[PDB]
């Protein structure tokens, strides 16, 4: 369901990461497996040639964690007006001060001590189910 | 441009923003609404420096970029009790517990 | 403007505008103007005020959003407090 459009119409952009993370770029291929592209490092720009009808979601490099490209989820190059590319702003969002805290605790503790915690069991689940690209579209789905 | 504060005095801490462009006396008046004490039985303090009435919070070093939401920038507050103000005293809050085996 | 009072284990009173406190629906309920806090000390409480202020500050903004900061020795504590607020 969610895939691209194989429409051969270029689609000039730019990727700006206007957020403190590594930025991960993911292109939903034809079949709509995701794509991993290189990495964009905190702060920075790349003109990229893509088409439109064509779908990329943006992700932490490291950790998989959710980002927001123009306040959402997916982006969908369009036509280009007058020769200019689209601009793809790329932020963190507003993380819920749950989700903020387990990408914390995530980072300092290694996942075969998860359970090692003393916490309730469903915060070692909700730590273990950390964020993955595949799980979001069945989400979107 | 906002800026954003706790108003702090022995237990009590107020959080709330203001102009940069805004008066101490401005302050005083917000924490009378909360505190039920008026500006003249108020002291407020950028560490221990007694702040004056006219001063905007900017010229008091109170900026946006400096107190920020996530991180808000602390203004110590003193009442007078009786004819006399009480010292600026600022309850700390409480230590973390040292970091679990796990997270070093 | 509307007050509430969040009361820390350790005894310190936080006072938040009526608005954020309602960021929770855990205090939305104890609510529906002070609560007291049995389990959540103050250094844990002051940083929960603190993304209130972040959240409705930042929500639905296009002026860039920076990160909320939290110390690895408060993560923890942070953590369930967040998980019992369902903020
Ligand atoms: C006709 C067509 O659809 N071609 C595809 C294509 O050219 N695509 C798919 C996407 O729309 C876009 F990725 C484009 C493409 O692969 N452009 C090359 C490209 C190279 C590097 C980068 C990036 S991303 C972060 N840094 C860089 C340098 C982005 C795009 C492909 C993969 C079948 C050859």
């Amino acid at each position: 369901v969610l895939r691209s459009v194989n429409s051969r119409e270029p689609s000039q952009v730019i990727f700006c990461n206007r957020s403190p993370r590594v930025v991960l770029p993911v292109w939903l291929n034809f079949d709509g497996e995701p794509q991993p592209y290189p990495t964009l490092p905190p702060g920075t720009g790349r003109r990229i040639h893509s088409y439109r009808g064509h779908l990329w979601l943006f992700r932490d490099a490291g950790t998989h964690d959710g980002l927001l490209v123009n306040q959402t989820e997916l982006f969908v190059p369009s036509l280009n007006v007058d020769g200019q590319p689209i601009f793809a702003n790329i932020t963190l969002p507003v993380y819920t001060l749950k989700e903020r805290c387990l990408q914390v605790v995530r980072s300092l503790v290694k996942p075969e001590n998860y359970r090692r915690l003393d916490i309730v069991r469903s915060l070692y689940e909700d730590l273990e189910d950390h964020p993955n690209v595949q799980k979001d579209l069945e989400r979107l789905t | 441009m906002d800026v954003f504060l706790m108003i702090r005095r022995h237990k009590t801490t107020i959080f709330t923003d203001a102009k940069e462009s805004s008066t101490v006396f401005e302050l005083k008046r917000i924490v009378e609404g909360i505190l039920k004490r008026p500006p003249d039985e108020q002291r407020l303090y950028k560490d221990d420096q007694l702040l004056d009435d006219g001063k905007t919070l900017g010229e008091c070093g109170f900026t946006s970029q400096t107190a920020r939401p996530q991180a808000p920038a602390t203004v110590g507050l003193a009442f007078r009790a009786d004819d006399t103000f009480e010292a600026l005293c600022i309850e700390p809050f409480s230590s973390p517990p040292e970091l679990p085996d796990v997270m070093k | 403007m509307m007050y509430v009072k969040l009361i820390s284990s350790d005894g310190h009173e936080f006072i938040v505008k009526r608005e954020h406190a309602l960021t929770s629906g855990t205090i939305k309920a104890m609510l529906s103007n002070e609560v007291n806090f049995r389990e959540i000390p103050s250094h844990v409480l002051s940083k929960v005020c603190m993304y209130f202020t972040y959240k409705v500050r930042y929500t639905n903004s296009s002026t860039e959003i920076p990160e909320f900061p939290i110390a690895p020795e408060i993560a923890l504590e942070l953590l369930m407090a967040a998980n019992f607020l369902d903020c």
